């Protein structure tokens, strides 16, 4: 097998001190582990298979010379994807950021029956096609 | 067209204007404040209509390639006049 | 081959290709894990860290292989593995006119044997492999920063880095010098969505968990 | 699972004693650096830095972790003795033209929104 | 443009003007949005 | 040729920008039209690459023929959509031409 | 068992009989190209984009409409499949208008995006385009129907879940065309949900209307607080203002829809802001200050009343935050009275027990009861998605639907068994015949509207009704598990305030006039100056000058639910926390700091400093308050009704009529909405019709 | 003064360690509410509790004190030395 000749590290892995990130932005960020929303605008599901890291917003404001959106968040724009809720959740984990984790909404299976539109005593029966 | 506030400064073509107590226009004193004169919302609306004789008619801006995406309007309703999405040009049915 | 825009198929180099890829892995059973030829030819041998040393020394050395020169030795981030760490080696060989490319993998706190006494190209790369992901490589003749300033905290490459990084740099005049402050952005830059929700290539459709 | 490949410590004994070892090379080279460098800290100041520096990581109990914390002292001590860094980098340890920000409820909640 | 001359439109400039930066008349940018946020306006009568 | 702007606020240029030199933002007009209310370039974001005007389907944003603007300010290169207007109109003349002379291999 | 075996381009999937092939596709990740098809409308057919090959059968198969049969092989990447999908949308294509740059859909449209993956690269189009003329059917949907595909969508849910019949197909061939005929609106309180289900830019929102692009929007998936629903929203940002309301599909509560309250009240926030601390000057009148002058200003006060002297009212946007930490302020005074807007008899049970004030049945659970009875509410305008709940189950069900009350449009026919409050009484004893109904049905439900309840003989109502729901759990054959009883709530922070321990209505602050009261966002005027102390110190929390700014002492500014992270509990008492979607304007700061802030001010410090320690003292008052996303059920009825029987309180003779009789009534309820000038156009439309409400559309 | 204000009950649904608080509330907790009928005691559940009795008294100050597993007896008497002696 392997044959490194191996240690034995029994602590949970944390890599705060090694990662450079200042202190502020790693004991008052939360993060949100979840699977997007479909945009309902459009039917495609394809934007809803993977989960998804992002932090919580911070100020934003108006800059004085041409009102652009100003910002002091390193964070605002940090997305992450990942295959698996235990995989998101591992790192953030490791990295010492507190998370909310969401659970995947999965569409429920419906019943759909074209001949249900011409019903003879029910009310799915259509007025219009 | 180009108006101005009672603190005197011009006001642009989006409506925007320092108000009287913002202390944002000192970055024109001693300088200028750049607006363009020719208002488009003005200069559309001085064209003349243009009466045509079907319910449908294409507009693609003029020039040809030069000009928008051809797309065709609707003339049927008779209480306006059909404007290009693109140009704001305006067409009429004429009474057919 | 005589649709204009599509590029044409070269199955004799697929072949061969996948020929040496099997001989590879005949040879070093031990170290070994996967091999794979892309539908546009280039070979891949995935290996256990452990055999970084003796795989790449076997296709320098090696009278069938001869690869004796690195073009490239880099990392991928990839968050979602255990092992977020992909190290590729790519190298080419003058005597059959041939690429293969070695990947291998490791964590934050894992080391990787350091490639300098088979290739001394690598020894370059992999102070940049260590300056830009963190990852340590063991034994090397010396391993510093090569492109990020001096005293620069973090990794930029990470996929978990900011794009603005952490500090920006201003000249003080009540100092006469240079300093490092928090980050501000008159603009934020604007995150675009762009990924369409339709599927494009149903050929690299996964399986449903 | 818990068995890793070791950076260069077996254990956390080992990993502390490259600590003191660097510890000890920071606080021989202070003085030099104060001199090299035209520094108008203290020497006191640039040893209470050094001695700062090594207690945010005081809590730490992996020694593949520690031992990565000591190459990167061990690579920022070679810049400093070397004089790859200069003046402006040394300087960046001390903060000082950043405001002093507020810690306490009150004084954070009268200026923004922010935890 | 004597042999081959420019197309005239109403909108295009009668008087060229060269660089003025440095002057006066330079350009100062400036936000051309209006206000997003409204403010309440509290009464003006002495309530109670 | 009426005076009416080209621009109707589709954000394709914002979108292709390289640089994210480009501000956008838009409503409607009194008259209903899709038009900007802000289109600022920063001209020291910008590349100079052309990518906005290839973007563009109404060709209503051009990088111009002038390459003598230099200026002594930084603020002096941040470009409102008073500026950009009035610098189509300062330049239509040599502009018309010259996409006269090249659109047929666009 | 029941199970048949397809193949899936040749791989097997186990499918119930009755599923077509375009849903066993699903089940292993493929999907169908499709326009027409919506799973949650009755399936159409008719735009032909799920032409699929079965494998040997020489003609294809609508997938959406085709149910799948035992041994078929369905090939969806096939060569006869794609050619198909490229014909198709070849004459989609055919006469669509070149509109993309002006076009709302740009970006995040379907037809966009299947022609990029399943469409030609060009066009073989060398004729004339089509054009309609464009039909104006409100204020919040603009139509510019060259670019409709006639998919029919919008016919099929303002038919089916909206329950309207007023869009429809005129004409034929290339000609037919989707509208309404005359012209007519269509005003809804679900109306807006044509705007996304339209796959194509035909349908989009007037309010939105050129303002923004798909791309450049950040999403933020927030909770809606309209109503006690609690849809689940998207919050769409640009540069740190918010551009749109989206919903975000959540099975058990809104599905995929949201009332046009929660759509377009959004640009309520946009005006008449709260955004600095304000105290009185000499003249009596409201000045602008510091958050040092006016916290200091309210902890002289504070300090100096105390007991019955401090009271506070809570308003119907108030998350759980603010509320447990102004309990926590108000009872280091010693003072309980805690009070809401909102009121609910407290005689019996009262607060005691959740079953008591919950929609115990779930909004889910709607879908399997059998009879319905709906008792003094309009649930058509207070719960809009409860509503369209109760009209699925009609559809689909056959669900039987009784109304003790005012008769009101609710979009499906019901019985109405009269408005009088006396009725209940004969339900219970047994001489109204609908009584008989009711012990027969397997699953009864019965909902009392929390506007019924604001009535002085509240007590008496909720009384019978419970007694009414008892005998037929208790005394019939009803299942084990099934709650009968329910209330209907309409105001977002009631069943959070309730969960806390918050008095319900503001009974105790008229018995005993307070000399300083907390306004957290209380502007339904219940309480006015009229009937207090005269030297009474009112302090005004919120987010909007509305009601209660112009008649307090100090003003604090607040943060609106899309600039925080909140916890609200809807009427079912699901808890869901919104996030931030953009920061509180100008000095505004969020609800629960302001009170923490004052409470260190005032040497009265509360033990809580983060969000995270907010909320575990939530957790220490009621633990389902940090369950988010969970239902936790309630019980003991029996026990609640025992109680409710002591007192015996009397019925009035007024009859039952809701606060909210035609559409005109639900666009304006709250300091949001009524600040919208989206809200204010809806009211205009619906009282004036479209002659002063059209505008000029080109694009 | 220094008397309860409140008292709150928290117990699940379904574990067994609770099965003595839901007792409690089945068959006693009617006569308790009409033996203090201004005393507001707020029964809240949810599932996977370690069950308490949190009782406020006057100005904030607020006692916890366990119920796991114990017996409908054991409850009563907890609820009695609550009302009946007061901080
Ligand atoms: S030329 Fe400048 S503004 Fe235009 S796309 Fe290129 S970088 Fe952006
Ligand atoms: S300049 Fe052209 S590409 Fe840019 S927004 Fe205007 S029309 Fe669209
Ligand atoms: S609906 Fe709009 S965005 Fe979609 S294809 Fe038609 S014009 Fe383009
Ligand atoms: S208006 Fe939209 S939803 Fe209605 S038929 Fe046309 S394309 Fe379909
Ligand atoms: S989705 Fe099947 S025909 Fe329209
Ligand atoms: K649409
Ligand atoms: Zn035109």
């Amino acid at each position: 097998t392997r044959d490194t000749q191996l240690i034995t590290v029994d602590e949970k892995l944390d890599i705060t001190t090694i990662t450079g990130v200042p202190e502020e932005h790693i004991k008052t960020r939360k993060a949100r582990i979840f699977v997007p929303a479909r945009n309902n605008m459009q039917s495609g599901v394809n934007n809803t298979k993977k989960w998804k890291m992002e932090f919580d917003t911070r100020e934003r404001w108006e800059n004085p010379l041409m009102g652009w959106a100003s910002t002091a968040d390193p964070l605002s724009n940090l997305v992450l994807t990942f295959s698996t809720k235990e995989d998101a959740v591992a790192f953030a984990e490791k990295n010492g950021w507190s998370y909310d984790v969401e659970e995947r909404k999965v569409p429920k299976p419906k019943s759909k029956s074209y001949g249900a539109n011409f019903s003879w005593n029910k009310r799915t029966r259509v007025s219009t096609k | 067209g180009v108006r101005t506030s009672p603190t005197g400064e011009k006001v642009t073509h989006t409506g925007q204007v320092y108000d009287d107590g913002d202390y944002r226009k000192v970055r024109f004193v001693g300088r200028q404040k750049e607006v363009n004169e020719n208002f488009a919302i003005d200069l559309i609306a001085e064209q003349p209509v243009s009466q045509v004789g079907s319910r449908v008619i294409s507009c693609d801006g003029g020039g040809g390639a030069l000009g928008h995406p051809r797309v065709y309007i609707n003339l049927d309703k008779e209480t306006k006049t059909g404007t290009c999405g693109y140009c704001g040009l305006q067409f009429r049915q004429q009474h057919h | 081959d005589t649709r204009p825009t599509v590029r044409p198929r070269n199955d004799v180099a697929h072949k061969q290709l996948s020929a040496f890829g099997e001989y590879v892995a005949e040879i070093l059973p031990k170290y070994v894990q996967q091999v794979q030829v892309s539908c546009f030819n280039e070979l891949e041998i995935c290996i256990h860290p452990d055999g970084v040393i003796p795989v790449l020394t076997f296709l320098r050395d090696h009278s069938n292989a001869q690869f004796k020169s690195l073009a490239d030795l880099t990392a991928v981030d990839i968050p979602t593995r255990q092992n977020r760490f992909e190290i590729v080696y790519n190298l080419l060989s003058l005597r059959f006119n041939s690429r293969i490319r070695v990947k291998t993998y490791t964590d934050e706190l894992t080391p990787i044997e350091s490639s300098v006494p088979v290739y001394k190209a690598a020894n370059w790369y992999e102070r940049e492999i260590w300056d830009m992901f963190g990852v340590f490589f063991a034994n090397h003749p010396d391993l510093r920063r090569i492109l990020t300033d001096y005293g620069f905290e973090g990794h930029p490459f990470r996929k978990d880095f900011p794009l603005s990084g952490y500090v920006e740099l201003r000249y003080d005049d009540e100092v006469k010098r240079v300093v490092a402050e928090p980050v501000e952005l008159a603009q934020e830059f604007r995150k675009f969505d762009l990924n369409s929700p339709w599927e494009a290539f149903p050929a690299y459709r996964q399986p449903p968990e | 699972s818990t068995s890793v490949k070791p950076i260069f410590s077996r254990d956390m004994n080992e990993a502390k004693r490259r600590v003191r070892e660097l510890y000890r090379a920071w606080y021989r080279e202070v003085p030099n650096t104060v001199h090299l460098f035209q520094l108008d800290i203290s020497v006191k100041q640039g040893r209470d830095k050094v001695r700062e520096m090594f207690k945010k990581n005081a809590h730490i109990t992996d020694p593949r972790v520690v031992d990565l914390l000591v190459i990167k002292g061990k690579m920022e001590l070679e810049e400093t003795i070397k004089v790859w860094k200069q003046r402006t980098h040394v300087m960046r340890f001390f903060h000082e033209t950043e405001a002093p920000r507020p810690k306490d409820f009150l004084s954070k909640f009268y200026v923004g929104h922010d935890p | 443009p004597t042999v081959k001359p420019p197309t005239a439109r109403k909108f295009i400039w009668t008087n060229h003007k060269f660089n003025l930066s440095g002057t006066p008349q330079q350009y100062v940018p400036y936000s051309t949005t209006r206000k997003k946020i409204q403010e309440w306006v509290p009464p003006s009568t002495p309530y109670k | 040729p009426s005076g009416e702007e080209r621009c109707i606020a589709c954000k394709l240029c914002e979108a292709v920008c390289p640089a994210q030199a480009i501000t956008i933002e838009a409503e409607p007009r009194a008259d209903g039209s899709r038009r900007t209310t802000r289109y600022d370039i920063d001209m020291t974001k910008c590349i100079y690459c052309g990518f906005c005007q290839e973007a563009c389907p109404v060709d209503a944003i051009v990088e111009g023929p002038n390459f003598e603007f230099s200026t002594e300010t930084h603020e002096e290169l941040l470009y409102n959509k008073e500026k950009l207007l009035n610098n189509g109109d300062k330049w239509e003349a040599e502009i018309a031409a010259n996409i006269q002379a090249d659109y047929l291999y666009r | 068992s029941n199970l048949i075996e397809v193949f899936v381009d040749g791989q097997s999937v186990m499918v119930e009989p009755g599923t077509t092939v375009l849903q066993a596709c699903e089940k292993v990740g493929m999907q169908i190209p499709r326009f027409c098809y919506h799973e949650r409308l009755s399936v159409a057919g008719n735009c032909r984009m799920c032409l699929v090959e079965i494998e040997k059968a020489p003609k294809v198969v609508a997938a959406c409409a085709m149910p799948v049969m035992k041994g078929w092989n369905i090939l969806t990447n096939s060569e006869k499949t794609k050619k198909a999908r490229e014909g198709v949308m070849e004459f989609l294509l055919a006469n669509h208008p070149l509109d993309c740059p002006i076009c709302d859909q740009g970006g995040e449209c379907d037809l966009q995006d299947q022609s990029m993956m399943f469409g030609s690269d060009r066009s073989r189009f060398l004729e004339g385009k089509r054009a309609v003329e464009d039909k104006n059917i409100g204020p919040l949907v603009k139509t510019i129907m060259t670019r409709c595909i006639q998919c029919t969508r919008c016919i099929r849910f303002a038919s089916e879940i909206a329950g309207v019949d007023d869009l429809g197909t005129t004409g034929r061939g290339n000609d037919m065309q989707v509208g309404t005929y005359i012209e007519k609106m269509f005003m809804s309180e679900l109306s807006g949900n044509i705007i996304d289900i339209c796959p194509v830019g035909a349908l989009t929102s007037k309010p939105y209307a050129f303002t923004a692009r798909p791309w450049e929007t950040r999403k933020t998936e927030s909770i809606d607080v309209m109503d006690a629903v609690g849809s689940n929203i998207v919050v769409s940002t640009r540069t740190g203002e918010v551009m749109r309301i989206l919903p975000r599909m959540h099975e058990d509560i809104n599905e995929e829809w949201i009332s046009d309250k929660t759509r377009f009240a959004y640009d309520g926030l946009k005006r008449q802001r709260l955004t600095e601390p304000m105290v009185r000057n000499e003249k009596g009148l409201l000045t602008h200050t510091t958050w040092e002058d006016a916290l200091s200003r309210v902890a002289g006060m504070l300090q100096s009343f105390q007991g019955n002297d401090v009271a506070a009212i809570a308003g119907g946007l108030v998350d759980a935050e603010a509320l447990i930490a102004l309990k926590d302020l108000l009872n280091r005074v010693d003072s309980d009275t805690l009070c809401t807007e909102e009121v609910f008899p407290t005689a019996g049970a009262g607060t005691d027990l959740r079953s008591n004030y919950l929609l115990n049945t779930t909004i889910a659970g709607v879908e399997e009861a059998d009879v319905v009875l709906l008792v003094g509410t309009n649930p058509r305008f207070e719960a809009p998605l409860f509503n369209a709940r109760i009209r699925k189950s009609w559809l689909h069900n056959d669900l039987k639907v009784a109304l003790i009350g005012s008769p009101v449009d609710l979009t499906y026919r019901y019985d109405h068994l009269g408005d009088s409050p006396k009725i209940l009484q004969d339900i219970a004893s047994g001489s109204h015949p609908f009584s008989q109904v009711l012990q027969e049905a397997k699953k009864p439900m019965v909902i009392l509207g929390s506007s019924a309840l604001q009535r002085n003989d509240g007590a008496a109502i909720l009384a019978a009704v419970s007694n009414i729901a008892q005998k037929i759990r208790t005394s019939s054959g009803v299942t084990g598990d099934w709650k009968v009883m329910n209330i209907l709530h309409r105001i977002a922070s009631q069943v959070a305030a309730l969960d806390l321990g918050y008095k319900p209505g503001v009974e105790a602050i008229q018995k005993n006039p307070p000399k300083m009261l907390f306004l957290l966002g209380a502007d339904g005027g219940c309480i006015t100056r009229q009937d207090l102390p005269k030297d009474c110190f009112i302090v005004y929390q919120g987010h909007h000058g509305d009601v209660g700014a112009p008649i307090a002492d100090v003003i604090l500014p607040g943060a609106a639910y899309t600039e925080k992270s909140a916890t609200y509990v809807n009427t079912e008492g699901r808890a869901q926390q919104t996030k931030v979607a953009v920061t509180p304007p100008g000095l505004a700061r969020e609800d629960w700091k302001i009170i923490r802030a004052l409470s260190e001010i005032a040497g009265m410090t509360l033990p809580y400093d983060t969000l995270d320690q907010v909320r575990n003292r939530l957790e220490e008052v009621s633990p389902n308050l940090v369950r988010y996303d969970d239902v936790e059920g309630a019980n003991y009825f029996q026990q609640a009704s025992e109680l409710s029987k002591l007192v015996n309180q009397q019925l009035l003779a007024d009859p039952l009529v809701p606060p909210q009789l035609t559409i005109k009534d639900f666009y304006m309820t709250d300091s949001i909405s009524r600040a919208s000038q989206t809200m204010a156009k809806c009211v205009k439309a619906v009282t004036e019709g479209a002659h002063a409400v059209e505008e000029p559309s080109i694009c | 003064k220094l008397g309860l204000r409140e008292i709150r009950i928290h117990l699940c649904q379904r574990s067994p360690g609770s099965q003595g608080v839901r007792d409690f509330i089945e068959k006693r907790y009617v006569e308790l509410k009409k033996a203090n009928p201004d005393l507001p005691i707020l029964i809240r559940e949810c599932s996977d509790v370690q069950p308490k009795l949190w009782a406020r008294y006057a100005f904030g100050q607020e006692k916890n004190v366990s119920l796991n597993n114990f017996s409908a007896d054991q409850v009563t008497r907890a609820l009695e030395n609550v009302l009946s002696s007061k901080a």
